[PDB]
């Protein structure tokens, strides 16, 4: 009887500690460079075989 | 200042509920006009402990223990609804009249 | 297909995944353990 | 009729409408900070860069989105009943700011210190999934009163939890108004506050919090993958607003109670160590001292508004059947035993 | 005094919903149509108007909320009283609490708290 | 640079006095604005207020705006196949439209929307266009900027010297 | 000949600064705040979701997708109509609350695209059934020519009045008369996999 | 006065602290917050971050007044730009191609 | 561009086919990319979708730098490809697998074991291999029964 | 400890308007949807009018519970009911409600005038000692927490008692 009282302790924890897992990895990205381009005021340098309106 | 008027709208709730407990065709609403009549007392219950009982507030203890009923009466129905439901598929009460 | 037994599948053992971590788990429990047992004593010295 | 005490009782009136209104107008400002926060943190923690070109730094993007709301077409439901769709919102919204004059920002800079306090907060809160529900039948939508229903399990299953929450702090402080419970925080300064004394309430505080404020992973009334969109399917124009706004409210004011009860509000001072910044700080009186002190309740609040909206955009969402075992087994029982706890701790103090 | 505040936030706070109809209502441009008015069905066309029937043994919880409330509500002016009194209360409310235990464990085994 | 950069773009300046006295004066105007547009309506809004009616031409496929514009120009609606070229014959847009305005409107107002692409000659023939047509107004974006500035359509195709602002 | 013509209509209003700005600033507000209707049908709805993501970000225009049509100013049709699809089309497009603005994104919107020619069922262009404000060529047009007719119909917007709402309320002219057709329930009843043990019929 | 307020301060003493806090609440704080913000929104890490969001959640009420008469638009890639008809003395000095997250510093913004 | 070569017995030139198995196993990588996506969407999680946004917006760089456009490439053709790789095409790729290899342990560190997700997931939607045979599943869908059918390795 | 004196008599008549308005849309309404909204407009003018007279713990109390109790009403009104019928609306007039209609009018006349012919002020005066509040209690809800501690004991746990076997009699009967 106690041993399911110390199963369901176990398998709380490490949802909380899986939640912090979500929580660190989703807020190391803050750290990180935005990789938005900011378009109108920035444009993307379109490939050598692009293929857009025709001339 | 013209208290007592709550009062006479406590007698009004209390007949209206009484009107809505006879005319119901339908027993959640029966219930409900069930709860009418207790908060009408309810009323009677405050305005009579704010009037001579500042210190005691023995109506405002008893007003408590009345809502304390009525939800206990409130839980107690609809789940009596709900097995009149489940064994005849409908509610209204006039209907029913197998006992007489 | 229902009444054949030779669609039970027989393929081996898949993949096995990747194992677990489990120090972070111990780690978090007794931060927790640790943090009710100072509510328990910070409310006993405080009450007093 | 006296001449003399009804202009004196008039000018009362202007000077108790006075703080009514900048509580108002700040409560809306702080509405528009909480989406302009929500992109923000959104798009920080997604790599992007939000709300830019409306205003210098998309600070008028949710003033923009109001004015919109306030411009575009109410649109009204043929099939329905258009007094529960008009009165729904109105009642959500009503009940939610009702909790707003119980929050002390100072420690005489609460609107109105009724002793009844967070009594009063829970039972006022109790009233807006009722108008959640009008909403959801008002609608005659399938998804709408999908949504109403699920408001209304949402509420039933997560108020208790709340108020036994609720219920163990003010045993602790032995007293239901605010102002008492921050002062008996206070009493010990930062070792004081119930955030240490009571860490299984907190967490119970703060599930049952997110669940009542419908926050993802509790956002199932108006989960946009499972229903459109909830019970604000039929919504159109300033009532989709009115119920935009009454969901910040509630972030808000579930923020602001999390400081008040279990952090200890504007007190920030530590007795047991030499501290010279924070008794400096404790040591000023005054209005300087009142100001620092909404400073210390703003970060405070901020700190547990910047954690659910994290919390929205981490999280996958829970499920209802989940929702009501999460409400009703595992959160219940637990704040039934932090209450025992906390009555046999409080049998000391006797 | 320390309610009359109360009723004037109230007054206000019901008030605001109505400044909002009213500029909305003076603002916002009306173009009714019988496809505008229609209810939101996907796309598609809806059937038969709402309406589900949820299942009984889902919805008992209920039940179980409604007599959880008024134990709730009669806990708060024992805690009230707590320090003024002493163990009486203490022992008092043990009983109300340990009622309740023994119901949450009843609706638990019972299956009334099963979705 | 900065200070007066920094300092406030908003749109409730007093320059409406003086960008109608420009539109009227010069009657073929280049205008520079915002990268994410909507700036553009509160000087347009007030021309519109006058009674000016607004053509929209779009000036990648304006093709030739002499005769496109000022002439009865032939177009090849796009066969995909199922059926023989055909030449239709469609009317001089800014005329067609001037001729079918309402008597009390003020006058036609041609939003050249992205005239960047136009060569310097289509740009010398749309600043040339109000002289040939007296109610026409000439409007061309030729740009972008951080904030709406504008000058005579002359002076950026070349026909007047570029005097510094 | 296909002619036009104008009606005929009053003097407008003319104003000094409360009319005025007040439509100014709707204009502004209403431009700022273009939520789109997350109404996705086909390949082109891949790049409008490359519009929602990191690189190329919806947000700072606003434009916050919105599910449901009532919340919903800009319906940015994203995908072939085919004939099965185009009257839920036509209704989400009603469904919008006033004023609403169409966009339509892809040469299969403007015009059938690559089914203009042999497909049976692909409706060549959205304006058959809704007034389209911005037309965007292009086989999935890149996210920045998005944000770009985005831009225009931005530049469109601002230059409104008050006027323009009575250009966009209904006429509603109707003409009821019988029929004498035969009605038939739906053929999609919702059964399905309900009892199919019991369908053999040997 | 009356029963109840105890040892209040003088009103001009009351008015001139809070007119002061006023002050630094209204106009002098909200522009370097909103230039804190501008500037270094690119350097930010998580704390840094959390800050600057937590003084624009408690000043923004100061910050709703300036926003309107402030305007962050990002400014032309040379500086010689003076109009938007003005042409570069040499195009070459220009730095084209700036660099994104994957493969740029904190110089590339 | 595989059936009618078939049909006509047309050959294909070795450094044709290994561009063909890049590109391929690449348009794989994406597309299981933009499934996790929607699928955690539809679960409740919406920062995933930009998180796969952001390399699958390399992974067009990659086939716009290669073929010419992001989607529709029109690359493929009868008897071999379009054209060429470009010049520093290979080291581009090799970066972008190292770094999709980091994304992908970020991907599995955020969601594979959030108690959220598998009691979302958990136990829903179970396939009997037997069923999935006689449904006419493949793929992921009857790999996930306990078959190991991949048509890769069956045709060659 | 009250407020203004026409402001407290106009909240009396229009809290008594409210009340009247939702109890006759409760005895009026075929639908049990709208006549529970109906109620539920009772039950917040009778919590003001309890915050009125000076029950600011009752009037929580009455929020709360009641709030509780209406929710579930209409859970159990949806649930155990036909279609939405919004059709039905204002439930037909017979004989039958006609001359119970007179009988609850007889009944309310004989109610009201006792009430008008009752000085109830001068009740109030006479029970002066009972109005004589204990100065270290200035907490209200203190005093109803310590008269409901003390005062009333055998109520308290009687109360735990029944709302135990109710819950047991709810499930048990509604179980399927
Ligand atoms: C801020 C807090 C954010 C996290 C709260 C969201 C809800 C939550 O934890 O549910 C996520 C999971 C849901 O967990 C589920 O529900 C019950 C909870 O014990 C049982 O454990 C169920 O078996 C389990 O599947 O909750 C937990 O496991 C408790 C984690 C406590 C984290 C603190
Ligand atoms: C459920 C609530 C959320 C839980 C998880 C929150 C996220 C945790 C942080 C994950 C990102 C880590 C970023 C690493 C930054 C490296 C540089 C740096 O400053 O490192 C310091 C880390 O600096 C920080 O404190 C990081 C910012 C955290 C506060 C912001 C998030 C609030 C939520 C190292 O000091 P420490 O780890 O000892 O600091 C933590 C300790 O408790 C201090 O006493
Ligand atoms: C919005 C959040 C900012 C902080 C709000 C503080 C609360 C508030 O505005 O109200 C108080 C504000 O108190 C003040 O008077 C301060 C005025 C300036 C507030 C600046 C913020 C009321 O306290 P009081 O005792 O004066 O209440 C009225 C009293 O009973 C007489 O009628
Ligand atoms: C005088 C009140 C009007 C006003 O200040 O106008 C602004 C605010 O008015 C509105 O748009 C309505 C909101 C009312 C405040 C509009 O300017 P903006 O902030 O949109 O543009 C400035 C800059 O170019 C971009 O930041
Ligand atoms: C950000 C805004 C600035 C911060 C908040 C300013 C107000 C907070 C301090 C005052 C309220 C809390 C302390 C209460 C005691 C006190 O100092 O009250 C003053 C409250 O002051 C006010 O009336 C408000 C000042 C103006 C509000 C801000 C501008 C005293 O003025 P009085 O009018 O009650 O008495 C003055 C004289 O002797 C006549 O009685
Ligand atoms: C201080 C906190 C005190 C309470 C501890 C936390 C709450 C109990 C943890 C255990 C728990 O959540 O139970 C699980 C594990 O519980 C078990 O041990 C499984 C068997 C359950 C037996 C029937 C229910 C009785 C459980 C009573 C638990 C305590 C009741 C409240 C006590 C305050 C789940 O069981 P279930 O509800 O899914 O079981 C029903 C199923 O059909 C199996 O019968
Ligand atoms: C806050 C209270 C708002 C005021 C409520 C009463 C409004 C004035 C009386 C109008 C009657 C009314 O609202 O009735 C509706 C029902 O009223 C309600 O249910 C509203 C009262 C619920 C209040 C909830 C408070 C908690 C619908 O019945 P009807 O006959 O008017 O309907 C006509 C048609 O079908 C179009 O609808
Ligand atoms: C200033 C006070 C005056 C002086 C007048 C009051 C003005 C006012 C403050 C008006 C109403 C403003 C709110 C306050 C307007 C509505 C704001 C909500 C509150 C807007 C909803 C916008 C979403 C649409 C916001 C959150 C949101 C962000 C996001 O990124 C995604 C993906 C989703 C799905 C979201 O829902
Ligand atoms: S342009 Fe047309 S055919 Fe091409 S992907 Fe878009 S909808 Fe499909």
């Amino acid at each position: 009887m106690v041993t399911g009282f110390i199963n369901y302790g176990q398998q709380t924890i490490r949802a909380a500690r899986y939640i912090g897992q979500s929580f660190m990895i989703t807020l190391s990205h803050a750290n990180r460079l935005p990789v938005t381009i900011q378009y109108p005021y920035e444009k993307l340098i379109t490939s050598e075989r692009f293929r857009g309106r025709i001339h | 200042m013209i208290l007592e008027h709550v009062l006479v709208l406590s007698a009004f709730l209390f007949s209206i509920g009484i009107y809505g407990l006879v005319t119901s065709r339908n027993l959640v609403r029966a219930l409900m006009c069930l709860e009418l009549i207790l908060n009408a007392v309810n009323l009677n219950f405050v305005t009579f402990s704010d009037f001579f009982d500042s210190r005691q507030l023995k109506g405002n203890i008893f007003s408590i223990f009345v809502i304390a009923i009525a939800a206990a009466e409130a839980a107690i129905g609809p789940a009596i609804v709900s097995s009149i439901y489940r064994n005849r598929k409908s509610i209204r009460i006039n209907q029913s009249n197998l006992l007489n | 297909f229902e009444a054949d037994i030779t669609q039970t599948p027989r393929w081996g053992t898949p993949p096995p995944q990747e194992p677990e971590d489990v120090g972070p788990t111990t780690a978090v429990g007794y931060f927790l353990l640790a943090w009710f047992v100072f509510s328990f004593i910070l409310s006993i010295a405080l009450n007093r | 009729f006296s001449r003399l005490e009804f202009l004196k009782e008039v000018y009362e009136t202007i000077w108790m409408l006075f703080p009514i209104l900048i509580l108002v107008l700040g409560i809306t400002i702080g509405v528009l900070v909480i989406v302009w926060l929500e992109r923000e943190i959104s798009a920080s923690i997604q790599q992007r860069i939000g709300p830019e070109y409306a205003g210098p730094l998309g600070i008028l993007q949710a003033l923009a989105d109001g004015t919109k709301l306030l411009f575009k077409e109410n649109l009204l439901p043929s099939r329905g009943d258009t007094y529960l769709f008009s009165i729904g919102p109105s009642i959500a919204v009503i009940s939610i700011l009702l909790g707003y004059l119980i929050i002390p920002f100072g420690s005489r800079l609460v609107l109105a210190d009724l002793s009844i306090g967070v009594f009063l907060w829970i039972a006022v809160s109790s009233i807006a999934p009722i108008g959640l529900l009008m909403s959801g039948y008002g609608s005659n939508n399938k998804y709408s009163f999908l949504g109403g229903l699920r408001a209304a399990a949402q509420s039933i299953s997560y108020e208790i939890p709340l108020t036994l929450c609720v219920l163990s702090i003010s045993l602790l402080s032995n007293s239901s108004s605010t102002v008492d419970i921050v002062e008996a925080q206070s009493k010990y300064g930062f070792w004081g506050w119930n955030l240490w004394r009571q860490p299984i309430g907190f967490i119970v505080f703060i599930i049952s919090s997110l669940a009542e404020c419908e926050r993802l992973p509790f956002d199932l009334p108006e989960a946009e993958e499972e229903l459109v969109a909830g019970y604000q399917t039929e919504y159109s124009g300033i009532k989709f607003g009115l119920f935009y706004v009454a969901s910040y409210l509630n972030l808000l004011i579930s923020s602001l109670f999390v400081t008040v009860l279990y952090l200890g509000g504007w007190n920030l001072s530590i007795p047991y160590i030499f501290i010279s910044e924070f008794f400096e700080i404790n040591k000023i009186d005054g209005v300087f001292g009142t100001t620092i002190g909404i400073f210390i309740t703003l970060a405070k609040t901020f700190l547990f508004l910047f954690i659910p909206i994290t919390t929205r955009w981490t999280l996958p969402r829970l499920r209802m059947d989940q929702l009501l075992n999460l409400g009703w087994k595992f959160l219940l029982p637990i704040s039934l035993g932090n209450l025992l706890l906390t009555t046999s701790s409080q049998l000391f103090s006797l | 005094y320390e309610y009359d505040i109360f009723w004037a936030f109230l007054i206000i706070s019901s008030v605001i919903p109505i400044l909002a109809f009213l500029f909305s209502g003076i603002l916002a441009p009306i173009s009714k149509g019988p496809e505008k008015l229609s209810s939101y069905e996907s796309g598609i066309e809806p059937m038969g108007d709402a309406w589900l029937q949820f299942r009984i043994r889902y919805y008992m919880f209920a039940l179980v909320f409604v007599v959880f409330d008024v134990e709730t509500v009669f806990l708060y002016p024992w805690a009230m009283s707590f320090d003024i009194l002493g163990v009486s209360v203490f022992i008092e409310a043990l009983i109300f609490v340990l009622i309740l235990i023994v119901g949450l464990v009843y609706a638990w085994r019972k299956g009334a708290l099963e979705w | 640079i900065g200070i007066r950069d920094f300092i406030g773009g908003d749109l409730v300046k007093f320059d409406l006095g003086t960008w109608l006295s420009d539109v009227e004066e010069h009657k073929a105007i280049a205008m520079y604005s915002p990268h994410e547009g909507g700036y553009e309506g509160r000087y347009l809004n007030r021309l519109r207020y006058q009674g000016y009616h607004f053509l929209d031409v779009s000036a990648r496929g304006l093709g030739d705006p002499e005769t496109t514009l000022t002439k009865v120009h032939p177009v090849c609606p796009p066969h995909v196949g199922k059926q023989p070229i055909a030449r239709w014959w469609f009317p001089p847009e800014v005329d067609y439209r001037l001729e079918a305005l309402p008597s009390d409107a003020k006058g036609l107002v041609v939003w050249v929307i992205e005239a960047k692409v136009l060569s310097k000659a289509e740009l010398q023939f749309l600043a040339m266009l109000p002289s040939l047509r007296p109610k026409v107004r000439v409007i061309a974006e030729c740009g972008n900027w951080r904030k709406v500035m504008w000058k005579p359509l002359k002076e950026i195709a070349g026909l007047v010297p570029l005097q510094e602002a | 000949m296909n002619s036009i013509e104008f009606p005929l209509l009053d003097q407008i209003a003319q104003n000094s600064v409360i009319s005025t700005t007040s439509n100014d600033l709707s204009n502004w507000s209403r431009l700022s705040s273009l939520w789109p209707l997350l109404y996705g049908t086909s390949c082109c709805f891949i790049e409008f979701a490359s519009l929602i993501g990191s690189r190329f970000d919806f947000d700072r225009y606003g434009l916050v997708p919105r599910a449901s049509p009532r919340q919903a100013d800009l319906i940015l049709t994203a995908g072939t109509v085919t004939m099965k699809m185009a009257p839920s089309l036509l209704r989400l497009y009603e469904q919008m609350p006033e004023p609403k603005y169409v966009i339509a994104m892809g040469a299969c919107t403007i015009t059938g695209g690559m089914f203009s020619t042999d497909s049976y069922s692909t409706v060549r262009g959205v304006d058959k059934l809704i007034p389209v404000d911005v037309y965007l060529p292009g086989c999935p047009p890149k996210p920045e020519a998005v944000i770009d007719a985005i831009t225009k119909l931005r530049k469109k917007i601002s230059r409104e009045i008050y006027e323009d709402r009575i250009k966009s309320q209904p006429k509603n002219r109707c003409f009821t008369i019988n029929h004498k057709f035969r009605v038939g329930r739906s053929i999609h009843t919702g059964n399905y996999d309900q009892a199919l043990l019991y369908k053999y019929k040997s | 006065a009356v029963t109840g307020v105890n040892n209040q301060e003088d009103l001009i003493w009351v008015l001139l602290k809070a007119g002061v806090v006023g002050f630094c609440y209204f106009l002098i704080m909200p522009p370097i917050i909103m230039n804190w913000l501008r500037i270094r929104w690119y350097r930010r890490n998580l704390l840094e971050m959390y800050f600057q969001f937590m003084f624009v959640f408690i000043f923004f009420p100061g910050i709703l007044v300036w926003a309107p008469f402030l305007n962050f638009r990002k400014f032309p890639r040379d500086p010689t730009m003076k109009y938007p008809w003005s042409k570069p003395e040499n195009p070459s000095e220009v730095k084209g191609g700036f660099l994104k997250y994957p493969w740029a510093t904190i110089e590339d913004y | 561009v595989n059936g009618p070569e078939q049909l006509g017995n047309i050959q294909v030139p070795k450094r044709a086919s290994y561009i063909r198995v890049i590109m391929l196993e690449l348009s794989r990588i994406a597309s299981h990319l933009l499934w996790l996506g929607p699928f955690m969407a539809d679960i409740g999680a919406q920062t995933p979708f930009f998180y796969i946004l952001r390399e699958r917006e390399l992974i067009y760089d990659l086939f716009e730098a290669a073929t010419g456009m992001r989607m529709m490439h029109n690359y493929f053709r009868i008897g071999g490809v379009a054209a060429d790789l470009p010049y520093g095409w290979i080291d581009k790729c090799l970066d972008f697998c190292d770094y999709f290899l980091i994304g992908l342990t970020e991907y599995q560190k955020l969601i594979t074991r959030n108690p959220i997700f598998l009691e979302r997931v958990e136990n829903v939607g179970i396939i009997g291999g037997e069923e999935a045979i006689n449904w006419g599943l493949s793929g992921p869908m009857l790999r996930a029964s306990g078959i190991q059918w991949d048509l890769r390795k069956v045709d060659h | 400890m009250d407020l203004p004196g026409p402001i407290h008599d106009f909240l009396l008549v229009f809290l008594g308007s409210g009340l009247i308005l939702g109890a006759l849309g409760v005895v009026l309404f075929t639908n049990p949807i709208f006549s529970a909204f109906s109620l539920g407009l009772v039950l917040v003018c009778i919590s003001l009018f309890y915050i009125l007279a000076n029950s600011h713990f009752v009037a929580s109390a009455q929020l709360l519970i009641y709030v509780g109790a209406i929710n579930v009403l209409i859970i159990f009104s949806v649930m155990f009911m036909s279609g939405p019928e919004y059709d039905k609306k204002f439930q037909l007039w017979t004989v039958g409600d006609g001359v119970t209609s007179l009988v609850c009018i007889s009944l309310f006349v004989s109610l009201i005038s006792t009430i008008l012919n009752t000085s109830w002020y001068g009740i109030i005066w006479t029970t002066k000692s009972n109005q004589i509040l204990e100065q270290d209690l200035i907490n209200a809800s203190q005093q109803i927490g310590i008269h409901l501690s003390t005062d009333f004991f055998l109520p308290f746990e009687l109360i735990s008692i029944i709302l135990l076997v109710s819950l047991i009699g709810a499930i048990a009967v509604a179980r399927q």
